[PDB]
């Protein structure tokens, strides 16, 4: 079944691999070579998680946890029950995620649109790879990666953070958080603004984009404009994820101490470190 | 390299846009400001005009008084030494009254009284700004979505500084005014309440915060991807669906099996973001009033 | 072992389910009900019902939009099914660029210009927009325009500007026969000595759909122009070297 306007877009072409061999849809879903690849990677990964659950002895999705190898395995392979399943599942996840991005690219090409969406998605993939690949490799062990379980991966976040004291003091983490908060602020404002113009007050014609500009100028003295706000949402969200990756790739690789110490610099500058009074005196 | 419409290639400039009048009291609207070529590489170059008005002036005044009450406290914590002031700027903290003072307003000025005074000014500044977000929409005949979404943020701030301290019986429970101190407050809060990772409203709040970055990356990239068909002119695309809106929908229908409309994606957007602080405020309000230890509570409820 | 926090979290999840239901139905105000590939109504519409109609009163005397409402493409669609079963591509029966199908598609939008909040045309050639000028970056006016075949299709003679957003939206390009066409700004690369257009080879510029008035462009025309140019990425790819 199709949307009423969809048939005219369902033309052959745009594939990157395989010609017309996979150039078709299953219901709404486009397939393509990378749809087949996604299916293979995801199905195998899910099968292996099921295997791990069987080994673990539970069907409870709140208890299933696939752990990486013990640190002592370093960067080597580990037996299936002792981290090897985690290793193969991580390969399948990476393959599924990259195949998803390349399937989006084929979809972009069939539709004649820009490639911004799979490019943006690649930032999420890179943040994932920072935590399961780049950082564990630099640190010398797969066992520094997070486990695949609904609650155990949160415990990994907590244990990793508190290895460095209050992780709030990581300055790249601070920047990342500021982008996440600002992004959610901008998303709320953007959604509200468009809706407040399309759904004006009762008894009123639909507003125009000039009303949106005027509203934001009246309110704060500046309107970034309709093109600008979509650029800005993309920038804020991607920057949040970039600084997330940054704040972890440096932790345990070039920073080993309590993150609060990083700030001890500005305090202990020689021309004011010894001045009595204040907090640090 | 194919052009990507992240930065403008050719800026153009014309007469300042004075805006819509509708029912705006033009007596309270400033003149136009200068144009910024720097800003024009990424968005609009025009600065101003801005609306003043009684609520805005009240909000600005109370907001500066809040900022200055903290600032004078910092100058006193620094012994009025400008170098100690810059050095420890992030370490100073205007703290609420100690627990012995309860909800009393008789805490000495240096032992919590100044915190109450600052909070009074902050309370007046935020709520008059809220009235401003409502009245600026009303004066232009627009819906009230911005005011309603802002109330969600206000809700978390009210819970943290006002509602939860009252229910817990002391101002000592509130957040201090300092850069590092309010981070320490946040870490301590989770430790005291048995790990906020196990507060299901905190887990929801994170899902919506991550989901807000997910959705704005999706939506911002989608609109840029269809800006070659005029896609960012969303209101006229709602009024009169064009190939931009059709291609944007079909990208997502072909990718994940369902899709939005030009109007409806902004309902997804506003709810994704608003739910961050709606769930977050519920989760904080329950902490210590109802649930002392989220991890233990969670073990007995699942 | 069922306190206020328990009641609250179960209540929130019920609320969230109702919210997702509401949001999904709101996002069915265009394109639904679903169709079979022959255009008749599909038997399977899924578990979410069609939203009940809402109305927008459009400004400037432009009328009233009711959605959902009876949908029609309002244009002939030169494609043919390639398979009896569902799910396969539909192949262009003619020239997909000229016929506006595939990534060359356009929608039958209103054949009137978009207007600003004051009821004036939103987009205007700079030569008719008092005081508008290039304020930063390379001014493209006078530059040759090159296609993906590395050959010159014309020269830029004006910039069409979105007045309220102060934004360049189209380049007006004069062709060898002295007529002009509009090129979307998002589909050109302004360089120091040329404007380059990846999407079209030089021989496809005259096929860009023309505008009926020299100082305004209708929403219908913009859709035809922008669809045609983007369609070149697929359909002029034999000439991209
Ligand atoms: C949510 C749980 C915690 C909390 C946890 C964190 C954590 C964890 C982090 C922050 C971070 C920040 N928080 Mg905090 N924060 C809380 C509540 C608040 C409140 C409030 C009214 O309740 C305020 C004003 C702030 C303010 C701030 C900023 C200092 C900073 C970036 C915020 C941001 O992105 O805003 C989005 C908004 C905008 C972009 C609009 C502009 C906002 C302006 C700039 C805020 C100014 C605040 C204050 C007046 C600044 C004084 C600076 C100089 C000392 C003069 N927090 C609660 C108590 N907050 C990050 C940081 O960098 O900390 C150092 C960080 O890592
Ligand atoms: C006690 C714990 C510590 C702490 C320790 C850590 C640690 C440790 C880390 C963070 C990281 C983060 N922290 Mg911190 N953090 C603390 C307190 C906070 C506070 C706060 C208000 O106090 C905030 C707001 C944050 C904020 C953040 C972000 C900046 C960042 C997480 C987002 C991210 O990386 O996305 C990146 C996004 C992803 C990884 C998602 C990738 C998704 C993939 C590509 C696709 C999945 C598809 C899926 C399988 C499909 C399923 C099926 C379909 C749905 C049908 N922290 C405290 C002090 N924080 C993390 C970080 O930066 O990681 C890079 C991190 O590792
Ligand atoms: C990003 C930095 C940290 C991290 C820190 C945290 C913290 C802290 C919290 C979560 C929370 C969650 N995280 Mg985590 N998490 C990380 C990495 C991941 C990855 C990944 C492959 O990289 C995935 C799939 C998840 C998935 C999840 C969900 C179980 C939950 C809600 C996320 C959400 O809505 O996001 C936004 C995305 C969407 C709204 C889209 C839909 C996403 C759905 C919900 C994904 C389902 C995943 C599925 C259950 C497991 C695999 C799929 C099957 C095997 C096919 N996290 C890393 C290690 N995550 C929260 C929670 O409640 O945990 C119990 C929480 O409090
Ligand atoms: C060690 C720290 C603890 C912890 C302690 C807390 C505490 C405590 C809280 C949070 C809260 C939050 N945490 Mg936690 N958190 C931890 C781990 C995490 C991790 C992680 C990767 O592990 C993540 C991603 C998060 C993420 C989050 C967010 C989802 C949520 C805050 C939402 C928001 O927008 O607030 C920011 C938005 C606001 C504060 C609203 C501000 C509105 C006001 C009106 C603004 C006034 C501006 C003022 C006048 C200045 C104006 C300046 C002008 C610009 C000029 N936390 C660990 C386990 N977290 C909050 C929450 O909701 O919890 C349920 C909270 O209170
Ligand atoms: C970079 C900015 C943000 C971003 C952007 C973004 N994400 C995206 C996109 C974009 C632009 C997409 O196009 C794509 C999409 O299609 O969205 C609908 C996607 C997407 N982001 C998703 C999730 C997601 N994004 C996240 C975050 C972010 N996405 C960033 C904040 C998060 C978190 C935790 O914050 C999550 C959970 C999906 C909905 C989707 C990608 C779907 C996909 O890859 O599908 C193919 C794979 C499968 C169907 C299943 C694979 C199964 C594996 C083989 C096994 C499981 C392995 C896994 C590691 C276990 C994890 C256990 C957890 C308990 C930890
Ligand atoms: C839905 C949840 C998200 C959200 C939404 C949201 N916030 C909002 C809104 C919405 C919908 C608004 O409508 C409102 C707004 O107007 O945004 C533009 C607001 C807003 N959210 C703000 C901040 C904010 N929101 C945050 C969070 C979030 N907001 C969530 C993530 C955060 C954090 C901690 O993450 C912050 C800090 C403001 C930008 C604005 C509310 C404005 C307000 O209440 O102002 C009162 C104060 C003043 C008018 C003046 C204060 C003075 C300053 C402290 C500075 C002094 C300046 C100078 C250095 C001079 C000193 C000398 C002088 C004499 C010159
Ligand atoms: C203006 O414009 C805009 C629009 O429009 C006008 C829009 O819309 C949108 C889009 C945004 C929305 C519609 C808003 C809502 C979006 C969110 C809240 C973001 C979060 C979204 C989700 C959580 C949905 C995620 C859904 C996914 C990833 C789809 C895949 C899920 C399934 C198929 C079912 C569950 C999956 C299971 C059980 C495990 C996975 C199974 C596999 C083995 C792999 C599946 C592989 C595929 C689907 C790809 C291949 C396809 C097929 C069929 C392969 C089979 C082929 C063979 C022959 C082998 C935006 C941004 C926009 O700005
Ligand atoms: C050059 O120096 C001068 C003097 C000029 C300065 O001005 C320097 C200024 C500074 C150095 C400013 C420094 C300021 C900060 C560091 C501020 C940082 C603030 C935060 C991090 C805020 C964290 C969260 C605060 C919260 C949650 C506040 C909640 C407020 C309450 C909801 C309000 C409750 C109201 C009360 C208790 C009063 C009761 C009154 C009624 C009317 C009911
Ligand atoms: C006890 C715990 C419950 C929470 C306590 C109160 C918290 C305050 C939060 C308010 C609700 C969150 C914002 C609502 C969603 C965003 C707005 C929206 O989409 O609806 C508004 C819409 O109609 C338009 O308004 P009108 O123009 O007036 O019709
Ligand atoms: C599968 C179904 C499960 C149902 C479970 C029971 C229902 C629980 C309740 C949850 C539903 C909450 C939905 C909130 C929608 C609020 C919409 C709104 O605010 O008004 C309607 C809106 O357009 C008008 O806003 P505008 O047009 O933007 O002015
Ligand atoms: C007197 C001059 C003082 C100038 C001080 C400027 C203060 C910062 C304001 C805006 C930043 C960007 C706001 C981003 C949120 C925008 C919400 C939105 O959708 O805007 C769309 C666009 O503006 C129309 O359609
Ligand atoms: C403009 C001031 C607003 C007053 C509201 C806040 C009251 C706090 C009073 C502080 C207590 C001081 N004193 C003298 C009782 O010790
Ligand atoms: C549109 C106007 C306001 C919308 C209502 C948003 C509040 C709904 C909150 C759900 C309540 C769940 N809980 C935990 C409080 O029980
Ligand atoms: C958890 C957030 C994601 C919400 C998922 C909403 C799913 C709606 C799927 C609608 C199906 C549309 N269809 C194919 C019937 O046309
Ligand atoms: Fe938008």
């Amino acid at each position: 079944a199709l949307l009423s306007f969809e048939r005219k877009y369902r033309v052959p072409g745009g594939t990157l691999v395989g010609g017309n061999l996979f150039d078709f849809w299953v219901g709404p879903f486009y397939v393509g070579f990378f749809g087949v690849a996604t299916f293979f990677f995801a199905a195998l990964g899910i099968i292996l998680i099921a295997w791990s659950a069987v080994l673990q002895g539970t069907w409870n999705p709140q208890l299933i946890s696939v752990y990486p190898p013990a640190l002592e395995y370093g960067l080597g392979g580990a037996p299936l029950a002792k981290g090897g399943l985690w290793q193969i599942i991580t390969i399948c996840a990476t393959g599924a995620f990259v195949s998803w991005a390349l399937r989006e690219v084929e979809i972009c090409r069939k539709l004649g649109i820009g490639y911004h969406i799979p490019f943006a998605f690649a930032f999420a993939i890179l943040a994932y790879l920072t935590l399961v690949l780049f950082r564990p490799v630099m640190m010398g062990a797969w066992g520094y990666a997070f486990p695949y379980g609904i609650w155990t991966h949160l415990d990994w976040v907590s244990n990793t953070g508190y290895t460095y004291g209050n992780f709030h003091y990581n300055p790249a983490h601070m920047i990342a958080i500021t982008f996440f908060f600002t992004n959610a602020l901008a998303l709320a404002l953007h959604g509200a603004l468009v809706l407040s113009a399309a759904n004006p007050e009762k008894g009123k014609e639909m507003r125009t984009p000039d009303h949106e500009d005027t509203f934001f100028r009246d309110l704060v003295g500046y309107s970034i404009g309709t093109l600008g706000i979509h650029r800005l949402g993309l920038l804020l969200s991607l920057s949040a994820v970039f600084f997330s990756a940054l704040c972890m790739i440096i932790t345990g690789t070039i920073w080993f101490d309590q993150w609060v110490d990083w700030w001890q610099w500005w305090v202990k500058l020689p021309w004011w470190a010894n001045i009595p009074g204040g907090i640090n005196g | 390299a194919e052009y990507q419409n992240i930065f403008t290639q050719v800026q153009v400039r014309g007469p300042a846009d004075l805006g819509m009048t509708e029912d705006v009291n033009l007596a309270n609207r400033s003149g136009v400001g200068p144009f910024s070529t720097l800003l024009g590489w990424f968005g609009n170059a025009q600065l101003g005009p801005i609306y003043l008005g009684s609520l805005g002036v009240l909000s600005l005044f109370s907001g500066l008084m809040w900022f200055f009450t903290i600032g004078i406290w910092f100058w006193y914590q620094a012994g009025w030494n400008p170098a100690v002031f810059l050095r420890d700027l992030f370490f100073f903290s205007l703290e609420p009254p100690a627990p012995e003072y309860g909800l009393s307003f008789a805490a000495p000025l240096k032992e919590g009284g100044l915190w109450l005074i600052a909070s009074f000014f902050m309370f007046v500044a935020v709520w008059s700004w809220w009235g401003r977000t409502y009245l600026r929409a009303q004066a232009l005949g627009m819906g009230k979505h911005t005011a309603w979404a802002f109330l969600s943020a206000i809700w978390l701030w009210m819970v943290l500084g006002f509602i939860r301290p009252i229910l817990m019986g002391s101002w000592s429970e509130a957040v201090p005014y300092g850069i590092f101190s309010h981070l320490d407050w946040t870490n301590n809060f989770s430790l005291v309440h048995g790990n906020l990772h196990y507060n299901p409203f905190h887990g929801l709040s994170i899902a919506f915060l991550y989901g807000s970055a997910l959705l704005f990356a999706m939506h911002g990239a989608t609109i840029l991807a269809v800006s070659r068909f005029g896609g960012e002119r969303e209101l006229e695309q709602i009024a009169d669906r064009g190939t931009a809106a059709e291609r944007a929908a079909l990208f997502w229908r072909w990718t994940m099996g369902f899709n939005a409309t030009m109007e409806g994606i902004h309902r997804w957007a506003i709810w994704m973001a608003v739910l961050v602080t709606l769930t977050g405020g519920i989760g904080i309000l329950l902490s210590g009033t109802v649930v002392d230890n989220w991890y233990v509570w969670g073990q007995n409820h699942g | 072992n069922f306190d206020l926090a328990s009641l609250a979290i179960y209540s929130f999840w019920i609320f969230l389910a109702g919210l997702i239901y509401y949001l999904q139905t709101e996002n069915m105000r265009e394109g639904y009900p679903l169709e079979n590939e022959d255009g008749t109504p599909a038997a399977n519409q899924g578990p979410f019902p069609l939203p009940k109609p809402k109305t927008f009163i459009l400004p400037h005397g432009r009328g009233t939009l009711t959605v959902p409402g009876p949908e029609s493409e309002d244009r002939p669609i030169a494609l043919a099914r390639t398979a009896v079963s569902e799910g396969f591509p539909h192949a262009p029966t003619g020239d997909p660029m000229k016929d506006g199908v595939g990534p060359a598609s356009w929608v039958a939008r209103r054949d009137l210009p978009e207007l600003d909040g004051h009821g004036h045309n939103k987009i205007k050639p700079m030569k008719a927009a008092a005081g508008f000028h290039v304020s930063a970056g390379k001014n493209p006016i006078g530059l040759p325009v090159r296609g993906c075949d590395l050959e010159i299709a014309g020269k830029v003679v004006d910039i069409w500007v979105d007045i309220p957003e102060q934004m360049a939206r189209f380049l007006e390009v004069e062709l060898k026969d002295g007529s002009t066409r509009l090129l979307p700004m998002q589909m050109v690369k302004v360089q120091s000595n040329r404007v380059h257009v990846n999407a079209l080879s030089s021989d496809l510029f005259a096929g860009i759909p023309t505008i009926k008035s020299p100082t305004e462009v209708t929403l219908l025309e913009e859709d035809k122009i922008c669809g045609y140019v983007a369609g070149g990425l697929m359909y002029a790819a034999p000439k991209r070297k």
